[PDB]
C-alpha cells in the first residue's frame, strides 16, 4: 500500500565518471520485501515500488555496500527517528576476538556462532603488537591480569569478529558464557569458553561488555581508522574463497573446520564485501569461455565473502593438493566422482558451489596478493 | 560523424585494432628485454627496502666491523615560527 | 498597568529560531571543504599494479 | 617568469575574484592555508603557480592580486573568510565611504585619496613580478567604485606603465534588468574614459548569464555564485596558456595582436562552453565540433546581444584538455562553411586556435560538470553597437530632461563631460558601422 | 565606519525612536542593560554605526532624546529599553511645547537648542567617519514640528556635506489630533524642504490601516505603529550594518533615488506584513513580497499612487535570497505598471540585496517610493491652511508669540512650488 513500514536510510554512490558521491533515499519497505530510492539534490523519483531481489532485510548493515540493480551503494546514516529508534535494537554491533589459545580452533567457533544466528560481517586474522592494545588498556594496571593478558595479546595470532544478532551484546555474552574458564565450564555445558579454554585469561574470547564500549572496540578495530595488518606471508600458498551463498547458510563453520581437520594450514584470514568491479576482475578469467560469468560475478557480489590463504606441510605443492581436496566444478559431478572432497557434502549448483580455488597452479601468489595487499 | 571505441564495428576499427596491437608488440618486447617501467620501480622497492640487522655493542662502544646507522635528531625548535617550512625532523643518511 | 506604548509583539514574524542564515559568500567559500565527495577515488582496482610484477 | 597583476576594484571584482581565486587555489593544488595539499614536498619544480602566486621564503603561496573597494563591506568578509591568511593584510586595501553609483565621488573628490595606495601596492607587486605579461582589472561598468576608481586606475597606470597590456572584465548592464538608475551615466562615462586606457575589454552580461543557468545548467535561481564561478572559468581557460603547457599557447600579447583590428575596436564577446550540468553531461559526450556549435549559437553568449544581426571581426578559440588539431580543423571548416555566420569582408582568415593540455577543474559545489574538454570563444564583432546605442539612448531619455545631473555637478565633474561622453560614444556607433559593412 | 547619529524630536518622535531602539537592539542582541548577549559575530562585526563602546561590554546608543517636557523623557526612561541610553543625551525642557510652531521654534525651545548642538556636536566628533544624521519627529506637533527642524537647520549648517535624513510622521486626512496641525505641518515641511537629503513622511492613518487590515489586532495601540516604522528605519539601513550581494547605504539611496533637489519626499513600505495566525499558511517568497510590497494597499503614508505615478524605486531585500528571480520580478512589475512609471526614466528600480534577515521573518523587504502622488498631501494641507489663514484662524498665537505672516505666506508659496513641482512630472511628456 501507501505506508506498510518505511525503513529509511541515507546511501551514498560513488559514479564513476564525473567523480561525484551522489546521494541517495533508501525506503526499504518490509512485508513485501521492497525497495524505493529518492534523490537527494533535484527532487525526483529514482526508483519505484520495484521488487529488487538482491536486498533482503539481513543484508542491510549501515556502513556496508549493497548492489540493486548494479549501483553500488554505501549505507551511511540512520535517517529517520522511528528507523533509528527501531534499528537501534535488533541490530547491534559486537567483537568476537578470539583468543591466541583457540587459534587452531576457530572453525568450531565460527560453526557455533553461525548456529547460534550472529550475522558476521567482518572479520581478519591480525598479529597485533605492544602498542595494539588500545582493546585493552581499559582495565588499565589494576591486578597482574593487565600484564599476563597483554603478554597473551602479543604471543599469538587473534581473529578479529564483528558479530550481530537481536540484542546481540547479551547474546554474545549468553554464547559465550561467564569468564574463568573452570567455572564457565563447570556451569555452562555447551558456551565457547566451556568447550575451549582452560582458565583465567585462556578464554578464547573477551567479549562487548558495554554498549559504546564495542563501538570503541570496532573503531579501534574495523572502519575507516582501522591501521590493523593481516597475517599474510605469501610463500606457497593458495587462495580459499568461500562464496556468499555458503557463508549466508551456516556452512563456513563447516568449510573451515573441514579444511583445519583434513589438514593444511590457514594463514590469512579476511571478510570482504565485495563490490561488482572488483568481482569482474576476479572472475575476468571466467570470461566467455564457461558461460556462468554473469551468475559467478552476481553470486560474489550478492553477499559477503571469506577469503583464506592456505599452507601446506606435505611438501609437493600447495595448489594442486588444494585443487584436488576441493570438488572440481560441480556439485553433482564431484558427488558421484570422488564424494570425499569439498563442494559434494557442501553444494547445490555450478554457480553456488561452496568455494573458490586457484584452477591455474601458477596464479596462486598473485592472487592470494590481489586479496591481502591489493584489496583491502 | 559520432565515434565509438574500437571494439564496435562502425569506422576505422580495422586499424585502431592494428594500432592496439601494435602497442602490444613493443609491450612485449620491452618486456622481454625487461625495460618496462613498472619492472624498473617493482624490483627497485623489492630490493632497496629490504632491511638489515644491526651489530648490537656490549658495553656501549663503537667498534670496528659494526653494522651502525648514521642518524640525524630532529630540530628542538619544533614550534614552526615560520609556516609552511618543515622544521627538521629526524634524519638517516642514506645512498642515492 | 494600561502601557498604551508596549509593542504588543517583540518581534515581528515569529519563524525562526535566532539564527543567522550563513550569508552567500560565507556560503560560497565553505564550500572548500566540500572536496571528500568531489575527491576521484578509483573503486575500479584493477587485479595487477606495482607490486605483483615480480610474480 | 609569465607573470600576471590582477587588480579586483568594486564590489563586483571582489566577488569575481573570490570565485577566481578559490578556482586558482584549486587548479594549482592550493589550500586555503596557503600551502601544498598536505604538504609532503615543496619541492620547486612545479612553476604554473608564478603566473598567479608569489612563492616566498616560507613556502607560502599568496596570490599576485589587489582587491579595492570604497565601502568597508565585502573586502571585511574576504578578510574573515576561508581565505583569510592565503592573502596578505595589506593587498587587501578599502576606504571608509564609498562613491556611491557616482562617477564623480569615484573619480574625483572620494576617489583621489585611495588611488596613491592602490599605485602603491601595484608598484610592489610589479617589483614583485619579473616579467610581468600584464594587468587583469576585474570591475563593473555598473557605477560608483567599478566606474570611477577603475577609470582613474586605468589612466594613472597606463601613464605610469607604458603599455603592459590591461584586460577589463567589464560587468555590462543588461538590455531589460539591471540595478541602478544612473548606471547609464556611470557605464558611458567609464567607458569614454576608458576607451583610450583598455587593450581588451572582455564584455560580460548578468541578464545573459541568467538565462545560460535557466536554460543549460537548469537552475531556475541562479544568483552570483554561479555568474561569478562561470566568470572564473572563463579567465581560468583564457590564462591557462600561460600557466599549463599545450599544443599551442596563446598569451596576453598574442591575444591582443590578434584579436583587434583597430584600436578603439576592442570590445569582443566570451562565450565559455562546455554548458552542461553533472547530470546531463554523464548522457551526453561532448565533442570538439559540437562544443564549438554550442559557442556559435546565438544562446551561449555572455552578452545579451545577437550575433545573428552583426559581423565577426575576428574569434580566438583556446581549447582546454584532449582536442586534438584535426577535428578543431574539421569543426572550423564546418564554421566557415555554415552561412548563417557571417565574416567580414576583409578578414577572410579570422579564427586564433590555442590547444592547452590541461583539462578544466571543477570546483566542489559548482554546477559545471566534470568534463575532459572545452572551449572559450572571444569574438570581435559588430553585435555590441547595438548595446552602445541602446545605452546612448536610455542615456539620452534622461538627459534631455537634465535628471541625476546635480550629483555629478556638485560632486566635481563639469557639466560638458557628460556632452563630452556622448560625443565619444557616438564616434564608436559610427566607427563599427563603418568598419562593419 | 560610516555612522548614523539619531535625534528624537517630541512625543511621537520619542516613541518611535525607543521602539527603534529595541528594533535595533534586538537585532544586534543588546539585552536592556546594555550588554552583548548574542551568539554570531555578525552582530558585533558593524556594531558601531549606531552604538558607542562603554566600560565592559556595553554599549551606548548614539542618540538624543529631546523634548520640551519631563513627560515623556520621563517614561521612556522608566519603560523597558530605557536604561541603555545614557542620561546625559537626555535634554528636556520645563515649560511646555503647546503644540506651537513659534513656541518650538523661537521661544524656550530656542534656548535649549545650544545644549541640544553641544550634545549633538559632542556625539559627532565622537565618530570616525560620521555618514549621517538620522531625525524622527512629529510633524503637526509643537517640538518635532518646529524645534526639530531649527535642529535640522543648524545641523545642515554645522555639517553641509553628510547625509541627513528625516523620517518624519505627516498630518492624517481623516482626524485631527490637533487643531493647529496643518500650520505645524506648513511651516514645518517649508523648512524641511530647503536642508534635508531625504524625508520619508510617515503617515498615521496608513499605520492604522495597515494594523486593522493587514494584522487585524482590533485594537492596534501605538507600539503596533511604532514597531512598523521601526521595521522600516532598520530595514532602510540595513546594508550599513550587515554584508550582502548588493549593498546600498543611505547615499546610494539618495543618489538613486533623488532626480532633482528638491524632489525627496519618499514613500515608505514594508513586507512582509501578514497577520500572525495566518503566516503560517502561505509560502513566503519573492513573488509575495514583490506584490504585497507594490499594491497600493502597503503604502505606509496616506497617499495613493493610483492617482500619480512612480517616479523611482527602491527595493531593499533583507534575507538570503537568489536574487534572478528578484531582477527578473522588478522587470515584470515595471512592464505590468509602466503605465504607473515615468517613461523618461529608464529602469527607475533600485534593487538591493542585504542578507542577514531581521530577527523573526526569515526574509522581508522595504520599498522606497519616490511617487509623484505626494502632491495630493502638500495640496491637501495647503487647502487646510488656506482655509484658516484667510480668516485669521489661531494666528494670534504666533503672531502675539512673536513672528510674520510674511512666513506663513513664504511657506505656503513653498508647499505650491512643491505641488507645481510635482505635477510638471506627473505628466511631463517625453517626445
Ligand atoms: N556578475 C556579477 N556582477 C555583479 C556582482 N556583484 C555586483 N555586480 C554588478 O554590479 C552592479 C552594482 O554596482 P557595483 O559594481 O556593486 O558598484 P560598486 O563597485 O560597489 O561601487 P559603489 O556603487 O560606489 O558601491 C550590478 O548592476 C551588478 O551587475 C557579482 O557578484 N557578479
Ligand atoms: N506613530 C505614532 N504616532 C504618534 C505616537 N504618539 C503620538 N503620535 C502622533 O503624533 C501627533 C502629535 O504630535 P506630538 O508628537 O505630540 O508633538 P509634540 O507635542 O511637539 O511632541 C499626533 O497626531 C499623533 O497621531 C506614537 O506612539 N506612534
Ligand atoms: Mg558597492
Amino acid at each position: 500500500s501507501a505506508q506498510d513500514g518505511r525503513y529509511s536510510f541515507i546511501c551514498e554512490w560513488y559514479d564513476p565518471n564525473a567523480g561525484l558521491t551522489r546521494r541517495y533515499q533508501f525506503l526499504f519497505y518490509p512485508k513485501d520485501n521492497t525497495i524505493e530510492m529518492f534523490d537527494l539534490k533535484n527532487r525526483r523519483m529514482f526508483l519505484k515500488r520495484s521488487a529488487c531481489d538482491s536486498v533482503h532485510l539481513a543484508d542491510l548493515y549501515v556502513g556496508s555496500t549493497v548492489n540493486v540493480h548494479s549501483r553500488q551503494l554505501n549505507l551511511v546514516e540512520y535517517s529517520d527517528d522511528f528507523t533509528r529508534r527501531a534499528l537501534t535494537t535488533v541490530k547491534e554491533k559486537t567483537l568476537g576476538l578470539i583468543k591466541p589459545d583457540a587459534i587452531s580452533k576457530f572453525g568450531p567457533i565460527f560453526d557455533m556462532t553461525y548456529e547460534a544466528g550472529f550475522l558476521v560481517t567482518n572479520a581478519k586474522m591480525t598479529r597485533l603488537s605492544r602498542n595494539a592494545a588500545e582493546e585493552f588498556y581499559a582495565e588499565h594496571v589494576g591486578k597482574p591480569f593487565y600484564n599476563n593478558l597483554v603478554s597473551f595479546m602479543c604471543s599469538g595470532p587473534i581473529i578479529a569478529l564483528e558479530l550481530m544478532a537481536n540484542n546481540g551484546i547479551g547474546e554474545w555474552r549468553r554464547l559465550l558464557g561467564p569468564t574463568d574458564s573452570s567455572t564457565a565450564r563447570s556451569e555452562a555445558p555447551n558456551s565457547i569458553r566451556a568447550r575451549f579454554g582452560t582458565d583465567n585469561t585462556r578464554n578464547a574470547c573477551h567479549g562487548s561488555d558495554s554498549v559504546d564500549s564495542s563501538n570503541r572496540e570496532t573503531n579501534f578495530f574495523f572502519g575507516p581508522s582501522a591501521r590493523m595488518r593481516n597475517t599474510s606471508t605469501l610463500d606457497n600458498c593458495t587462495c580459499c574463497i568461500i562464496k556468499p551463498t555458503a557463508v549466508k547458510e551456516g556452512k563456513a563453520g563447516q568449510i573451515m573446520s573441514a579444511i583445519c581437520n583434513e589438514g593444511f594450514e590457514v594463514v590469512a584470514l579476511e571478510m570482504f564485501h565485495m563490490e561488482k568491479a572488483n568481482s569482474e576482475e576476479f572472475f575476468e578469467v571466467y570470461k566467455g569461455v564457461v558461460a556462468e560469468y554473469m551468475d559467478m560475478v552476481t553470486e560474489l557480489t550478492s553477499g559477503p565473502c571469506y577469503a583464506l590463504e592456505i599452507r601446506c606441510s606435505k611438501s609437493d605443492d600447495v595448489t594442486k593438493a588444494f585443487r584436488d581436496f576441493v570438488g572440481p566444478a560441480d556439485p553433482e559431478i564431484a558427488r558421484q566422482l570422488r564424494p570425499r572432497t569439498l563442494r559434494a557434502r557442501f553444494g547445490n549448483d555450478k554457480v553456488h558451489n561452496a568455494v573458490h580455488c586457484t584452477d591455474l597452479p601458477t596464479d596462486a601468489l598473485l592472487e592470494v596478493e590481489y586479496f591481502f595487499k591489493i584489496l583491502s | 560523424v559520432r565515434s565509438y571505441n574500437p571494439s564496435v564495428r562502425v569506422g576505422n576499427w580495422n586499424e585502431d585494432t592494428c594500432l592496439e596491437e601494435d602497442m602490444v608488440k613493443d609491450f612485449l618486447e620491452k618486456k622481454e628485454k625487461g625495460e618496462l617501467l613498472i619492472q624498473k620501480a617493482s624490483n627497485l622497492r623489492s630490493t632497496i627496502l629490504k632491511p638489515s640487522d644491526l651489530s648490537v655493542t656490549v658495553d656501549g662502544f663503537v667498534h670496528f666491523g659494526d653494522t651502525v646507522v648514521i642518524m640525524n635528531e630532529a630540530a628542538a625548535d619544533q614550534v614552526r615560527t615560520q609556516p609552511g617550512v618543515e622544521p627538521r625532523q629526524a634524519n638517516v643518511l642514506s645512498v642515492n | 498597568d494600561r502601557k498604551l506604548h508596549n509593542t504588543t509583539y517583540r518581534r515581528i514574524g515569529d519563524v525562526t529560531d535566532g539564527s543567522f542564515p550563513l550569508t552567500t559568500t560565507q556560503d560560497h567559500l565553505e564550500q572548500a571543504n566540500l572536496k571528500k565527495d568531489f575527491e576521484e577515488k578509483e573503486p575500479r582496482k584493477t587485479m595487477v599494479n606495482i607490486d605483483t610484477i615480480a610474480h | 617568469m609569465r607573470e600576471c597583476i590582477s587588480i579586483h576594484v568594486g564590489q563586483a571584482g571582489v566577488q569575481i575574484g573570490n570565485a577566481c581565486w578559490e578556482l586558482y587555489c584549486l587548479e594549482h593544488g592550493i589550500q586555503p592555508d596557503g600551502q601544498m595539499p598536505s604538504d609532503k614536498t615543496i619541492g620547486g619544480g612545479d612553476d604554473s603557480f608564478n603566473t598567479f602566486f608569489s612563492e616566498t621564503g616560507a613556502g607560502k603561496h599568496v596570490p599576485r592580486a589587489v582587491f579595492v573597494d570604497l565601502e568597508p563591506t565585502v573586502v571585511d568578509e574576504v578578510r574573515t573568510g576561508t581565505y583569510r591568511q592565503l592573502f596578505h593584510p595589506e593587498q587587501l586595501i578599502t576606504g571608509k565611504e564609498d562613491a556611491a553609483n557616482n562617477y564623480a565621488r569615484g573619480h574625483y573628490t572620494i576617489g583621489k585619496e585611495i588611488v596613491d595606495l592602490v599605485l602603491d601596492r601595484i608598484r610592489k607587486l610589479a617589483d614583485q613580478c619579473t616579467g610581468l605579461q600584464g594587468f587583469l582589472i576585474f570591475h563593473s561598468f555598473g557605477g560608483g567604485t567599478g566606474s570611477g576608481f577603475a577609470s582613474l586606475l586605468m589612466e594613472r597606470l597606463s601613464v605610469d606603465y607604458g603599455k603592459k597590456s590591461k584586460l577589463e572584465f567589464a560587468i555590462y548592464p543588461a538590455p531589460q534588468i539591471s540595478t541602478a538608475v544612473v548606471e547609464p551615466y556611470n557605464t558611458i562615462l567609464t567607458t569614454h574614459t576608458t576607451l583610450e586606457h583598455s587593450d581588451c575589454a572582455f564584455m560580460v552580461d548578468n541578464e545573459a548569464i541568467y538565462d545560460i543557468c535557466r536554460r543549460n545548467l537548469d537552475i531556475e535561481r541562479p544568483t552570483y555564485t554561479n555568474l561569478n564561478r562561470l566568470i572564473a572559468q572563463i579567465v581560468s581557460s583564457i590564462t591557462a596558456s600561460l600557466r599549463f603547457d599545450g599544443a599551442l599557447n596563446v598569451d596576453l600579447t598574442e591575444f591582443q595582436t590578434n584579436l583587434v583590428p583597430y584600436p578603439r575596436i576592442h570590445f569582443p564577446l566570451a562565450t565559455y562552453a562546455p554548458v552542461i550540468s553533472a547530470e546531463k553531461a554523464y548522457h551526453e559526450q561532448l565533442s570538439v565540433a559540437e562544443i564549438t556549435n554550442a559557442c556559435f549559437e546565438p544562446a551561449n553568449q555572455m552578452v545579451k546581444c545577437d550575433p545573428r544581426h552583426g559581423k565577426y571581426m575576428a574569434c580566438c578559440m583556446l581549447y582546454r584538455g584532449d582536442v586534438v588539431p584535426k577535428d578543431v580543423n574539421a569543426a572550423i571548416a564546418t564554421i566557415k562553411t555554415k552561412r548563417t555566420i557571417q565574416f567580414v569582408d576583409w578578414c577572410p582568415t579570422g579564427f586564433k586556435v590555442g590547444i592547452n593540455y590541461q583539462p578544466p577543474t571543477v570546483v566542489p559545489g559548482g554546477d559545471l560538470a566534470k568534463v575532459q574538454r572545452a572551449v572559450c570563444m572571444l569574438s570581435n564583432t559588430t553585435a555590441i553597437a547595438e548595446a552602445w546605442a541602446r545605452l546612448d539612448h536610455k542615456f539620452d531619455l534622461m538627459y534631455a530632461k537634465r535628471a541625476f545631473v546635480h550629483w555629478y555637478v556638485g560632486e566635481g565633474m563639469e557639466e560638458g563631460e557628460f556632452s563630452e561622453a556622448r560625443e565619444d560614444l557616438a564616434a564608436l556607433e559610427k566607427d563599427y558601422e563603418e568598419v562593419g559593412v | 565606519m560610516r555612522e548614523i547619529v539619531h535625534m528624537q524630536a517630541g512625543q511621537c518622535g520619542n516613541q518611535i525612536g525607543a521602539k527603534f531602539w529595541e528594533v535595533i537592539s534586538d537585532e544586534h542582541g543588546i539585552d536592556p542593560t546594555g550588554t552583548y548577549h548574542g551568539d554570531s559575530d555578525l552582530q558585533l562585526e558593524r556594531i558601531n554605526v549606531y552604538y558607542n563602546e562603554a566600560t565592559g561590554g556595553k554599549y551606548v546608543p548614539r542618540a538624543v532624546l529631546v523634548d520640551l517636557e519631563p513627560g515623556t523623557m520621563d517614561s521612556v526612561r522608566s519603560g523597558p529599553f530605557g536604561q541603555i541610553f545614557r542620561p546625559d543625551n537626555f535634554v528636556f525642557g520645563q515649560s511646555g511645547a503647546g503644540n506651537n510652531w513659534a513656541k518650538g521654534h523661537y521661544t524656550e525651545g530656542a534656548e535649549l537648542v545650544d545644549s541640544v548642538l553641544d550634545v549633538v556636536r559632542k556625539e559627532a566628533e565622537s565618530c570616525d567617519c560620521l555618514q549621517g544624521f538620522q531625525l524622527t519627529h512629529s510633524l503637526g506637533g509643537g517640538t518635532g514640528s518646529g524645534m526639530g527642524t531649527l535642529l535640522i537647520s543648524k545641523i545642515r549648517e554645522e555639517y553641509p556635506d553628510r547625509i541627513m535624513n528625516t523620517f518624519s510622521v505627516v498630518p492624517s486626512p481623516k482626524v485631527s489630533d490637533t487643531v493647529v496641525e496643518p500650520y505645524n505641518a506648513t511651516l514645518s515641511v517649508h523648512q524641511l524642504v530647503e536642508n534635508t537629503d531625504e524625508t520619508y513622511c510617515i503617515d498615521n492613518e496608513a499605520l492604522y490601516d495597515i494594523c486593522f487590515r493587514t494584522l487585524k489586532l482590533t485594537t492596534p495601540t501605538y507600539g503596533d505603529l511604532n514597531h512598523l516604522v521601526s521595521a522600516t528605519m532598520s530595514g532602510v539601513t540595513t546594508c550599513l550594518r550587515f554584508p550582502g550581494q548588493l549593498n546600498a547605504d543611505l547615499r546610494k539611496l539618495a543618489v538613486n533615488m533623488v532626480p532633482f533637489p528638491r524632489l525627496h519626499f519618499f514613500m515608505p513600505g514594508f513586507a512582509p506584513l501578514t497577520s500572525r495566525g495566518s503566516q503560517q499558511y502561505r509560502a513566503l517568497t519573492v513573488p509575495e513580497l514583490t506584490q504585497q510590497m507594490f499594491d497600493a494597499k502597503n503604502m505606509m503614508a496616506a497617499c495613493d499612487p493610483r492617482h500619480g505615478r512612480y517616479l523611482t524605486v527602491a527595493a531593499i531585500f533583507r534575507g538570503r535570497m537568489s536574487m534572478k528571480e528578484v531582477d527578473e520580478q522588478m522587470l515584470n512589475v515595471q512592464n505590468k505598471n509602466s503605465s504607473y512609471f515615468v517613461e523618461w526614466i529608464p529602469n527607475n528600480v533600485k534593487t538591493a540585496v542585504c542578507d542577514i534577515p531581521p530577527r523573526g521573518l526569515k526574509m522581508s523587504a522595504t520599498f522606497i517610493g519616490n511617487s509623484t502622488a505626494i502632491q495630493e498631501l502638500f495640496k491637501r494641507i495647503s487647502e487646510q491652511f488656506t482655509a484658516m489663514f484667510r480668516r485669521k484662524a489661531f494666528l494670534h498665537w504666533y503672531t502675539g508669540e512673536g513672528m510674520d505672516e510674511m512666513e506663513f505666506t513664504e511657506a505656503e508659496s513653498n508647499m505650491n512650488d512643491l505641488v507645481s513641482e510635482y505635477q510638471q512630472y506627473q505628466d511631463a511628456t517625453a517626445e
